[PDB]
Parts: structure tokens; C-alpha cells; sequence
């Protein structure tokens, strides 16, 4: 009966957890948790999330 | 894996009154190849931005 625009993000559970951490810090990122591997995210924040994930993973001093 | 994170623009459908209405639109969306995700237990699904107008049109014709 209702539709809303957004960006669907499909990712592994560990990445889902990381995006939730990003949201908790920055807010206004995650619109809905959909399932263990899917989120609805603010479309204007998708590139931010992708860049931040890359930084979190690639720049980790314990790599 | 980060290499496996995929994102898609589109529309999340929800608030279905009946299981039959939800599954009708879900099936039509799958038939025309525009359904990206669904969860029967929540009666929600996500349609590609490209496919959204056709799904809306089908809904409004029932």
C-alpha cells in the first residue's frame, strides 16, 4: 500500500554491523534494518558509507 | 567482504493489507525482473528505480 525511496544496501553481516556503527556516530544514515544482510540507507549518504567502510577496513592499524 | 557490498536505488514497498496483495505485486515484480529484495514475514519488498513505474502502474490497474 505504501512505497518509500531509498538505497538498498546488500552486504555481509560484519559489514552490516559496521554500517550501523557509522550510523550511530554520524546519524541520518540508516533508514531501516531490513534483514541480516540488507539495509535501507539514505540515498545521499551511500558514497559516504562506501568511503568510510573503505577507510575503516583499509586503514586499520592492525592489518 | 567489502568487495561484495552492492547498493541499488529504488523504492521500498510496505503496508500491505493482505498476504494476497503483497504476493501479487511481489510476483509481478519478479516476473518483470525488477524485484531486488523481499521479506514475506514483513510483507515488504524493494524494487529497482528503473522498474518502479511499471510496478506502480500494475498496482493501479490491479
Amino acid at each position: 500500500a505504501r512505497a518509500r525511496k531509498g538505497a538498498l544496501v546488500q552486504c555481509d553481516p560484519s559489514i552490516k554491523a559496521l554500517i550501523l556503527q557509522i550510523d550511530a556516530k554520524m546519524s541520518d544514515i540508516v533508514l531501516e534494518e531490513l534483514d541480516d544482510t540488507h539495509l535501507l540507507v539514505n540515498p545521499s549518504k551511500v558514497e559516504f558509507v562506501k568511503h568510510e567502510l573503505n577507510r575503516l577496513l583499509s586503514k586499520n592499524i592492525y592489518n | 567482504e567489502l568487495d561484495r557490498v552492492i547498493t541499488y536505488e529504488g523504492s521500498l514497498y510496505s503496508d500491505f493489507e493482505t498476504s494476497q496483495e503483497y504476493n501479487l505485486l511481489s510476483k509481478y515484480a519478479q516476473d518483470i525482473g525488477v524485484l531486488l529484495w523481499k521479506d514475506d514475514k514483513k510483507k515488504k519488498f524493494f524494487i529497482s528505480k528503473e522498474g518502479n513505474s511499471q510496478v506502480l502502474d500494475f498496482a493501479k490497474r490491479k
